[PDB]
């Protein structure tokens, strides 16, 4: 019923600048602050600042004084945030929330933001091939490394999708490069290795690169 | 500003146990508020004022505390709480976060089984060497993961991937993969993935002599 959408992904270089809006429905847009939070993985949360859409007075933590500026528009019912100056460490998923005062516990989905001067790149495919040292007893372990693309993200599939069970795609990877890095792995039955053939559907289309490698059993 | 430690960081329950995570504040503050996260979804309001449950909050859960030291507690841990559980003041300007109780299934210990990979011949092409070392399907998460190459540990040269809590059996899976350029792969023989964990009785050893597996060179 309530409802807080806030605007799609934003890839941006550093240096340059962003704006994210965040609208608000199933309330009353200006009997609620709307605070902002911003969230990196492996980092807590962090609170930005709230703004007043009934009179548009903000408050800032100094920490981003200079870095966030916080606006309203009553009339379509939407709080806006623009971050500029960007460095990579404004890189992260940034909610909208009316936390006080109290009665709406929601918040929006989050806005992903990824600054970062690398350019768009397909992956390299390269199989994780099974063999004895891939094999514990009865089960032999396979896989696909998806290396050096950009940016997020890329879908793995096995056999078009008709392979899910024991299926492992690990998360991405940001490497020193730049660039993201995954492996995609699956067990399967080491008797089934030279008679059915394996294959991962790998892709990643901000470069609309799509490719399916044949993973094999490759002998050691 | 007031930091909030929450402690543990980490920690798992089993079933029907009770649980108890703390927020610990550097300066006294009057209430304490609790937001349940969890994963890829967005905060959400939990406990308000210390111990007043948000709406459709179930009544296992309560809070309570006073000055600098608050809690969060669930009776009875059911496979739903599973979740990140973040602490929240506003007594003081700014308001500051804890850094979460990332709460988590215990199961029964379970070994992982370890499979090393060898870098394909595509990528000793395109100048640069990939090894990658699987862990499958273990608990709990903690295991160490060392790599020798002719017997030397390196450091700096490997980075780990950790699976999210599998939804049906409650294990991990942790992928480590050690870049190395074509060259320094070449220089070598031996590349053995060692793992240390609870459910091993001693820690197993994956390997292979760049050469025992066939390849373009
Ligand atoms: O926001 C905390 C609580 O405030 C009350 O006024 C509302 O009835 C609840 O829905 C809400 O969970």
């Amino acid at each position: 019923e309530v409802q807080l959408q806030q605007s799609g992904a934003e890839l941006a270089k550093p240096g340059a600048s962003v704006k994210m809006s965040c609208k608000a429905s199933g309330y009353t847009f200006t009997s609620y602050w709307m605070h902002w939070v911003k969230q990196r993985p492996g980092q807590g949360l962090e609170w930005i600042g709230y703004i007043n859409p009934s009179t548009g007075y903000t408050e800032y933590n100094q920490k981003f004084k200079d870095k966030a500026t916080l606006t309203a528009d009553k009339s379509s019912s939407t709080a806006y945030m623009q971050l500029s100056s960007l460095t990579s460490e404004d890189s992260a998923v940034y909610y909208c929330a009316p936390l006080w005062p109290l009665g709406t516990d929601y918040w929006g989905q989050g806005t992903t933001l990824t600054v970062s001067s690398a350019s768009t790149k397909g992956p390299s495919v390269f199989p994780l091939a099974p063999s004895s040292k891939s094999t514990s007893g009865g089960t032999a372990a396979l896989g696909c490394l998806v290396k050096d693309y950009f940016p997020e993200p890329v879908t793995v599939s096995w056999n078009s999708g008709a392979l899910t069970s024991g299926v492992h795609t690990f998360p991405a990877v940001l490497q020193s490069s730049g660039l993201y890095s995954l492996s995609s792995v699956v067990t399967v039955p080491s008797s089934s290795l030279g008679t059915q053939t394996y294959i991962c559907n790998v892709n990643h289309k901000p470069s609309n690169t799509k490719v399916d490698k044949k993973v094999e059993p490759k002998s050691c | 500003d007031i930091v909030l430690t929450q402690s543990p960081a980490i920690m798992s329950a089993s079933p029907g146990e009770k649980v108890t995570m703390t927020c610990s504040a550097s300066s006294s503050v009057s209430y304490m508020h609790w937001y349940q996260q969890k994963s890829g979804t967005s905060p959400k309001r939990w406990i308000y004022d210390t111990s007043k449950l948000a709406s459709g909050v179930p009544a296992r859960f309560s809070g309570s505390g006073s000055g600098t030291s608050y809690s969060l507690t669930i009776s009875s841990m059911e496979a739903e709480d599973a979740a990140t559980y973040y602490c929240q003041q506003w007594s003081s300007n700014p308001p500051t976060f804890g850094a979460g109780t990332k709460l988590e299934l215990k199961r029964t210990v379970a070994a992982p089984s370890v499979f090393i990979f060898p870098p394909s011949d595509e990528q000793l092409k395109s100048g640069t060497a990939s090894v990658v070392c699987l862990l499958n399907n273990f608990y709990p998460r903690e295991a160490k993961v060392q790599w020798k190459v002719d017997n030397a540990l390196q450091s700096g040269n490997s980075q780990e991937s950790v699976t999210e809590q599998d939804s049906k059996d409650s294990t991990y899976s942790l992928s480590s993969t050690l870049t190395l350029s074509k060259a320094d792969y070449e220089k070598h023989k031996v590349y053995a993935c060692e793992v240390t964990h609870q459910g091993l009785r001693s820690p197993v050893t994956k390997s292979f002599n760049r050469g025992e597996c066939a390849a373009a060179h």
